């Protein structure tokens, strides 16, 4: 039933650790198939 | 010029998400748009440069 | 500061995506158009 | 027989002619059979009407009411009607809607308007009322679904008005009828019911949308606590109802 | 959203209901033997109460079993008893009715012989059943309505596979006993007597079926809609008008002009349903005693629609041209 | 004129559009934002079916008949005496359709009951929606559409059903056929336990719900309950024509061979020995 | 309940596996489906049943 | 209709099987295709497969000789290789009398 | 004569709306039947005599 | 004249939306009865003009 | 001249709330049965007139 | 001129949530018709324009 | 003042502020992905 204000700093925090985690493979796996198959 | 007062009556929290799901959908809408055609179809276009 | 009184945010989001939807369907039927098109010859 | 009586009039055509005057018959007492309840028609300002219908009413019919309550001719004066209503009209003329002098939810009109039933429980087969909490009620428990007995209550405009403390069920039939809500004293004194049809059962809370969290201590009471009259119960449930109209001026405001 | 009537939310189970008993000792021939599934009872009542075998029930249900395995136990002889051909063409099985040349003697056991034999058992179990819902009825001092409603879908059964046939003279006029036969012997009937769409009982009795369907659903809605007022106490609500019949009056008398009361939908109810069978009976009845061809009725009647444009396929488009080449 | 308890229930407010400009009674009716288009669309309609039925020149009510346009016209504008009317009375019927459904809904919105009734319509005007516009649409014509004639529209049944050898062996045919079969038998049997409680034989008293309750539980051995078996019923008239909007828009656009034919994959099963 | 749906959750999701797992390896469709049909409300009943 | 691969709408008018005058011209065809088939199994199929075939080549009931009817010659479409023309070519197979290639 | 008695039998406020109804769908129905011959129907006589 | 006592037993504003309703539906169904016809076809006779 | 009194008896919210719609509705059936003839449609005249 | 009073009559909140609807949906509707269409339609064009 | 979401009126020029550097950091990606695709090619 609603958030406090310390709740959302670790909240964030975690969120933003994870997308960044998810987007690091994201970025690698782009430039491996770039390189083995090329699309433009 | 003095727009920051559509927020006085639009409630920022409920137009902050309607417009997600609005741009996430005209997104969408507007790639499988592309596929359809038979000049920008990506997909398509490598396949004819590959070869 | 911020505002603490309740509020159904939910609500437009879910009337945007319906309406999208229809859109969404309808930009789809107008560039690939008609999976199955089953034209019919008349006989009377 | 393939011989025609006159012209090509055989006994196909005879039978389809004899059903055209039996469905005229029948439509006819189908129709008179549905005026044995708010007939003569009557007016805006309460005198009788000047037209009544082509069809006229139909002949009286006696019910042999069970647990010695009387006889009823369903064909008469209406035992059900209101006086003293809380109305005024808005037009000097006829087919216009009337407009509430007071509160609509305390004063019973529109949506809110209740019927003067009889003021005794319903009855079952042996004679006892039909419905009672499960306090009273042996040998009757919740055996599928959300149990609502603990659960807080959430009124229309999300607040908390107190937690169901008992439920009223229909033994005769074994189906939940109301719920008893113990108001909290920032919301109201005592108990009162809701029925089953007006509130929506979580997992963790029970939702009635109808009624605001200040419309919750003008809900009727019963006189006693074990048994609920057909009054009692036609004010409460009205109540509810109206509240889906009356809660707010965005309810009875048009929504385009 | 608001709370739809359609499913309970929360199910309350007790001690069994026995149900109510008089003079005439229901209890005596009750099963007593009650159970409990939760699973229905989120729509309806959740006791599986115990069942009155009298006579009548007894019969029926008995001779019913002979009519079913007669013409089951055929079946299966039909295709050398093979289990697996007998689940495979189980639809597609059937009894058939005597061979037209035998009129209304009885014919060869093979030949419709067993089939006059079945029919003769499933008659004695659809009247058993009959008397058993009379006698039950009279001994609840209850009116005969549900009687007397059965006994109009029992005038088109007995119509579609007695009546008719004597009118005939002959029993290859019945109806087969198989899933798609009789759905094949219903095409080859309006096929045989011209076109059974233009039979005024046929259409007549597609009101009442149409009707029935529609006041039900106009019926089933309203009294969910009303509800939250008491309305499923219909009842009590003819006893002492609530403000369940009230408005439930109100919303259709403000949307046709006209509408009923509590009880008086019931016999609007029960009149449509009962016609359904009755006009089509009649439609039965007279189709092959006195007509023997429907649009051409039509058509003397005037009553027959007639079309102006051609009938060729060559009159609209091109073989060439529907396969684009 | 009102009825003996109507007076206290005509109270202002509860539409959804127009507020008071429409909020008003003419006789028993209650007219509406929708009740203005619902009048407009319906007597745009009928006198349209009229004016054509002058054109054909029959007035005769069996016999008129306003047809679809060709199937060569496609889904655009046909002439007005080509088939042009037939697709200005459907947007007329639809029109007034909808308008009727949304007028329910403010009705019973002004009653505080719930909306069960708008809803139970809009699966027949589903059914006649699917049948007009959605399956002409698949198919590629408007002339797919049924014709507006009373004993027409019967011949378009008939030659539409038989366009498939055989129409009974439709699986949603199966299905749909059984629950008007079953809503007749339900609507028939509910309304005799009400008839029958509430008329016993003369000179006995009025029967409760506990009495019909067991009559059934005597007579089949289970009883859906007063509650039940309005909360059933509606469903099968609703899926009965749910069903039958199936059955309609899988002829044609989704089979075009005899529906015989479909029950071809149970009895070629693998599992089925030669 | 929240397990009795659950379990069906896990029937009908059989059945989708059982009819695409017969098309792989032959069969149709509608032969397909109907065994996922008939293993959804076996397999899903049997769940709802057997654990609850 | 099977055998053409259209339906009974094709040749017929629901509401009227027996009129002639709500029959399109494809129904006339047709019955000129009843006679073409029992003249063809009564007087040429039979004949000839009763006299020449070997045993494997008669049915596994009353051991007849096959028979031809509509689908032997349309297979599945409404004409037989969808109106190619398959005589042009041959002259030979076009007359009982002498071929006429002129 | 007394003919003005019939407003005590029949309300002129109901009597007027059903007059209404009525005289309007008897002059659509003899319009109709008029243009539904062929000697009376105007709009095909104009175009007979445009020729 | 003395027509002004119509407006004494009938509402103003339940009879302008009576007629409001009915003005549209002649202006509506005359219009689409005279399209119907091919000699007042004013959509048709701009085509036809055009040679 | 003195038509200002129809709002004393219409509302004006309602009123222009409804001959928004009835406007809207309007313009967009006159643009489609434009568009439905061959004459005036200016979409396929565009194609017409380029070759 | 004095167009400002709309606001005393309409809730702006309201007609800006239904300007918003409207404007979207009728700025969609414009650009299927174009696609519907072969002369205006921009994906083909640059299809026919490569060869 | 006029407010309908209970805002005061520097409460909501402080939050448009916000809510216009992410519309234009959002189309100023927009903006480059078009010019990219235009070059790659184009539609006109
Ligand atoms: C066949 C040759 C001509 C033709 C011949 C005629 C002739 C002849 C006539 C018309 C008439 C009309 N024609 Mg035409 N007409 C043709 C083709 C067209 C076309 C077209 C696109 O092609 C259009 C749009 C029209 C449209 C019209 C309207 C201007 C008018 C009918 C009024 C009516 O029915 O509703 C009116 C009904 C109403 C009640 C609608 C009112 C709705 C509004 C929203 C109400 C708002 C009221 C609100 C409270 C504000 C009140 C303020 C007041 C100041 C108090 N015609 C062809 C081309 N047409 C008839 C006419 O009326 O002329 C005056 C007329 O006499
Ligand atoms: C090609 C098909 C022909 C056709 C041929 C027929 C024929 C033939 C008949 C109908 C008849 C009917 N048709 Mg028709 N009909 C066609 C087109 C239609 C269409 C349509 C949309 O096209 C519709 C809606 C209908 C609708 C109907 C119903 C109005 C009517 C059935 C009455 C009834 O309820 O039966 C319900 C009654 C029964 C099912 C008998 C009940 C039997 C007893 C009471 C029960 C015994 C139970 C038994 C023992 C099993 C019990 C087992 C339990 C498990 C224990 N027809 C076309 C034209 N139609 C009937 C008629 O004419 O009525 C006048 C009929 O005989
Ligand atoms: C065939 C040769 C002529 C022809 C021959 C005739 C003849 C002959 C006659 C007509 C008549 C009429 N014709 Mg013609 N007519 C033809 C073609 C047409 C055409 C056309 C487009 O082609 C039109 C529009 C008409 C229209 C009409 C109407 C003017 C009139 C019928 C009134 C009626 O039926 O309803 C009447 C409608 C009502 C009673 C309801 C009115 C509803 C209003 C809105 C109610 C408002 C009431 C409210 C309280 C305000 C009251 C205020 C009062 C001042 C108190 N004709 C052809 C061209 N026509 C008949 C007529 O009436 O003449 C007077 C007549 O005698
Ligand atoms: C005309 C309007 C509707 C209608 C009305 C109607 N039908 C009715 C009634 C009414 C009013 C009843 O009161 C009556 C009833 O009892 O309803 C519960 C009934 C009834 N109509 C029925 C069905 C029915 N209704 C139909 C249609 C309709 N009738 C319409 C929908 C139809 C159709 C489509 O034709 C049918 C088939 C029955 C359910 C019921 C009364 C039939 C009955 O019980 O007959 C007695 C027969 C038996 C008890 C046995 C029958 C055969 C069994 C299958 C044998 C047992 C097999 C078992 C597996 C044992 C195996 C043993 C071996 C392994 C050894
Ligand atoms: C089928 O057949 C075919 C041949 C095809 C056919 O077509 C048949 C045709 C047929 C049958 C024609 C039938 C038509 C008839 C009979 C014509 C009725 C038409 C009439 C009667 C015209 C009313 C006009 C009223 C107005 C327009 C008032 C304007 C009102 C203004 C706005 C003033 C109000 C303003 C105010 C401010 C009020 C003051 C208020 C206060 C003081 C408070
Ligand atoms: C099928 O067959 C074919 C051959 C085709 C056919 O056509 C058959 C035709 C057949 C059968 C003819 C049927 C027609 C008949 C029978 C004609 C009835 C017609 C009649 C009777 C005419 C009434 C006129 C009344 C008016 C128009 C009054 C005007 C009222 C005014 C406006 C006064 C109101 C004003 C007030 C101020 C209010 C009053 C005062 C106070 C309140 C103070
Ligand atoms: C089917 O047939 C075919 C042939 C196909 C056909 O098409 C036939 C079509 C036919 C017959 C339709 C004929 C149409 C008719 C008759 C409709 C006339 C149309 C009319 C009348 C529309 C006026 C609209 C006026 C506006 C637009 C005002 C705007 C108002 C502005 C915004 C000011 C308000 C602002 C304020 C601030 C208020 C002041 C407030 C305070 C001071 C508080
Ligand atoms: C043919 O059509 C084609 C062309 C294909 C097409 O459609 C083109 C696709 C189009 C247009 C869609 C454009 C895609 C877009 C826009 C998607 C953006 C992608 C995003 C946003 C990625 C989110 C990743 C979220 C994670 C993975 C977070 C990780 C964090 C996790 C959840 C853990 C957090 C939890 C905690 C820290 C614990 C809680 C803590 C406390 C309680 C303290
Ligand atoms: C079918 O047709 C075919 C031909 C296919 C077609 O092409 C149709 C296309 C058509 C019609 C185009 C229609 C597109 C239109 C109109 C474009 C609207 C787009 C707009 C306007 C862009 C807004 C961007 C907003 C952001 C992205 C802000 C970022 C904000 C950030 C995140 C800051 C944080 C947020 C806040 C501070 C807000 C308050 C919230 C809190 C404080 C929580
Ligand atoms: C595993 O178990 C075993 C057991 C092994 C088995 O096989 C299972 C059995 C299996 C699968 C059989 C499945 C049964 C099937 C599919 C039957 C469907 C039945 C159908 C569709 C009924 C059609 C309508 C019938 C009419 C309409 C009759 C009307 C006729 C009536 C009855 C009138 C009386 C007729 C007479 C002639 C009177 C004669 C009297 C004298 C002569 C006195
Ligand atoms: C001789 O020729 C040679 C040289 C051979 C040649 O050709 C060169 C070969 C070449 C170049 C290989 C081409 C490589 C390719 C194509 C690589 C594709 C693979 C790619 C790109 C990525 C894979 C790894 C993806 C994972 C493993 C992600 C992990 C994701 C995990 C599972 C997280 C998901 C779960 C969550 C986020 C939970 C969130 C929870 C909540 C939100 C609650
Ligand atoms: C030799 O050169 C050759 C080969 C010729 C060449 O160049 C070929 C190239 C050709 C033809 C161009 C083809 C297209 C190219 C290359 C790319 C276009 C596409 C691009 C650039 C799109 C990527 C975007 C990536 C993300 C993932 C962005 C994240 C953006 C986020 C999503 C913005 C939102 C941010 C916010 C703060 C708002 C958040 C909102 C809410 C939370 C509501
Ligand atoms: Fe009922």
């Amino acid at each position: 039933t609603g958030l406090t204000d310390e709740q959302a700093q670790e909240l964030h925090s975690v969120y933003m650790s994870g997308l960044w985690l998810f987007s690091a493979v994201a970025v690698v796996a782009h430039l491996a198939t770039f390189i083995w198959r090329p699309w433009f | 010029s003095k727009f920051y007062k559509i927020w006085l009556i639009f409630d920022p929290r409920r137009v902050f998400v309607a417009q997600g799901v609005f741009l996430f959908l005209l997104a969408a809408m507007i790639h499988l748009v592309l596929l359809s055609t038979e000049h920008f179809n990506w997909f398509e276009l490598a396949a004819a440069n590959a070869a | 500061w911020n505002s603490k009184n309740p509020t159904d945010i939910y609500k437009p989001a879910i009337v945007v995506g319906v309406a999208g939807g229809a859109v969404f369907a309808a930009a789809l039927l107008v560039s690939w158009g008609q999976p199955l098109a089953t034209d019919s010859m008349q006989t009377g | 027989m393939e011989e025609t009586f006159f012209g090509n009039f055989d006994l196909a055509s005879l039978s389809l002619w004899l059903f055209y005057g039996f469905f005229a018959l029948l439509i006819y007492y189908l129709q008179t059979e549905n005026m044995r309840e708010g007939y003569p028609l009557e007016d805006d300002d309460g005198n009788t009407a000047a037209n009544q219908g082509p069809f006229p009413l139909p002949k009286e019919k006696t019910f042999k009411l069970q647990h010695g309550r009387g006889e009823l001719t369903l064909p008469g004066e209406d035992v059900q009607r209101r006086d003293n209503l809380a109305l005024r009209k808005t037009a000097h003329g006829n087919g216009f809607p009337m407009e509430p002098t007071g509160d609509p939810m305390l004063d019973g009109v529109g949506p809110a308007s209740w019927s003067k039933r009889r003021d005794v429980p319903e009855l079952d087969a042996h004679g006892h009322p039909k419905i009672v909490p499960m306090s009273a009620a042996e040998g009757f428990g919740v055996s599928a679904g959300t149990d609502p007995r603990g659960l807080p209550v959430m009124a229309g405009d999300g607040e908390i008005v107190g937690l169901v403390s008992d439920m009223w069920i229909d033994e005769a039939e074994q189906l939940v009828r109301y719920l008893e809500i113990e108001l909290d004293p920032e919301w109201g004194d005592g108990k009162r019911l809701v029925q089953r049809e007006m509130v929506r059962i979580k997992s963790d809370r029970v939702k009635v949308r109808s009624i605001y969290g200040k419309h919750f201590k003008n809900v009727p009471k019963t006189k006693s606590p074990n048994q609920v009259t057909l009054l009692e119960e036609d004010k409460i449930m009205a109540y509810y109802a109206g509240g889906t109209l009356y809660a707010d001026e965005s309810r009875l405001e048009p929504q385009l | 959203p608001e709370y739809q009537n359609i499913f309970t939310q929360v199910q309350v189970q007790g001690p069994a209901e026995l149900g109510v008993d008089n003079e005439n000792n229901l209890t005596e021939e009750r099963t007593t033997g009650t159970g409990f599934s939760q699973l229905i009872g989120w729509i309806g009542n959740a006791q599986l109460g115990p069942i009155y075998l009298g006579w009548f029930g007894i019969i029926s249900l008995v001779t019913g079993t002979l009519w079913f395995n007669i013409v089951g136990f055929n079946m299966l002889s039909q295709v050398g008893y093979s289990i697996p051909e007998f689940i495979r063409q189980l639809f597609w099985l059937a009894l058939e009715p005597p061979s037209p040349e035998y009129g209304l003697r009885m014919p060869p056991l093979d030949d419709g012989g067993w089939f006059i034999i079945a029919s003769f058992f499933l008659l004695v179990s659809v009247i058993s059943w009959w008397l058993r819902s009379y006698q039950l009825a009279e001994m609840h001092k209850m009116g005969k309505h549900v009687a007397w409603a059965f006994a109009a879908a029992i005038w088109l059964f007995l119509v579609l596979g007695l009546f008719r046939p004597i009118l005939m003279g002959s029993w290859s006029e019945a109806v087969p006993y198989g899933i798609f036969p009789h759905l094949d012997w219903t095409t080859a009937f309006s096929i045989r007597y011209g076109n059974l769409y233009y039979n005024p009982f046929h259409a007549l009795s597609i009101v009442f079926l149409y009707g029935s369907v529609l006041l039900f659903a106009m019926h089933g809605a309203t009294i969910l809609a009303v509800t939250r007022f008491g309305g499923d106490r219909e009842l009590e609500q003819i006893y002492d008008r609530g403000t369940a019949s009230e408005r439930a009056g109100l919303f259709w008398r403000w949307t046709m002009g006209f509408n009923a009361t509590m009880e008086g939908i019931h016999r609007w109810a029960w009149w449509f349903a009962v016609l359904t069978p009755i006009t089509g009976g009649i439609g039965i009845l007279l189709t092959g005693t006195v007509v023997d061809n429907w649009f051409l009725w039509a058509v003397e009647h005037n009553f027959a629609p007639d079309y102006t444009q051609d009938y060729g396929y060559e009159a609209y488009t091109t073989y060439d041209g529907f396969l684009g080449r | 004129a009102l009825l003996s308890f109507e007076r206290k229930y005509r109270v202002r407010g509860g539409t959804l559009i127009g507020g008071d400009l429409f909020d008003f009674w003419v006789g028993p009716f209650y007219v509406g934002f929708f009740g203005v288009t619902t009048a407009f669309f319906a007597l745009l309609g009928t006198i349209l079916i009229f004016w054509g039925a002058s054109q054909q020149g029959t007035f005769n009510p069996w016999l008129i008949n306003i047809a679809p346009p060709d199937l060569s016209y496609g889904l655009g504008m046909a002439p007005l005496m080509e088939g042009g009317l037939w697709q200005i009375i459907t947007i007329c019927a639809i029109g007034a359709f909808v308008s009727w459904a949304l007028r329910e809904v403010e009705i019973c919105r002004k009653l505080g009951m719930g909306y069960h009734v708008p809803f139970a319509f809009s699966v027949a005007i589903f059914a006649y929606v699917t049948l007009v516009v959605f399956r002409p649409l698949l198919m590629g014509a408007w002339g797919h559409g049924f014709p507006y004639g009373i004993w027409s529209h019967l011949d378009w049944v008939s030659n539409t059903g038989y366009a498939y050898l055989h129409f009974h062996y439709n699986p949603a045919h199966m299905i749909a056929v059984t629950f008007f079969f079953t809503t007749t038998l339900a609507l028939a049997l509910h309304g005799a336990l009400v008839l029958s409680a509430a008329n016993p034989p003369k000179g006995e008293e009025v029967k409760g719900p506990d009495n019909e309750d067991t009559f059934f539980r005597d007579f089949i051995g289970y009883s859906i309950g007063t509650l039940g078996i309005h909360r059933v019923g509606l469903l099968l008239a609703l899926n009965a024509g749910f069903w039958s909007a199936v059955c309609i828009i899988i002829s044609g656009p989704v089979w075009t061979k005899g529906w015989p034919e479909w029950w071809n994959w149970w009895l070629e099963m693998p599992i089925w020995p030669s | 309940m929240t397990c009795t749906i659950t379990c069906w959750g896990i029937g009908v999701l059989l059945g989708i596996m059982t009819t695409v797992g017969l098309m792989v390896v032959g069969w149709s469709f509608l032969q397909g489906a109907f065994m996922g049909v008939l293993a959804w409300l076996i397999v899903g009943g049997v769940l709802a049943v057997a654990v609850c | 209709s099977n055998s053409l691969g259209r339906n009974c709408v094709f040749c017929h008018n629901s509401r009227a099987f027996y009129d002639p005058a709500q029959h399109t011209p494809q129904w006339a065809t047709a019955m000129l295709g009843i006679s073409m088939v029992q003249e063809l199994n009564n007087e040429w199929i039979v004949p000839i497969g009763e006299a020449h075939l070997p045993p494997e080549r008669l049915g596994p009931v009353y051991n007849d000789v096959p028979k031809l009817a509509c689908k032997t010659c349309h297979k599945g479409y409404q004409q037989p290789l969808q109106g190619l023309n398959v005589v042009a070519d041959w002259p030979e197979l076009a007359t009982t009398e002498g071929p006429f290639y002129d």
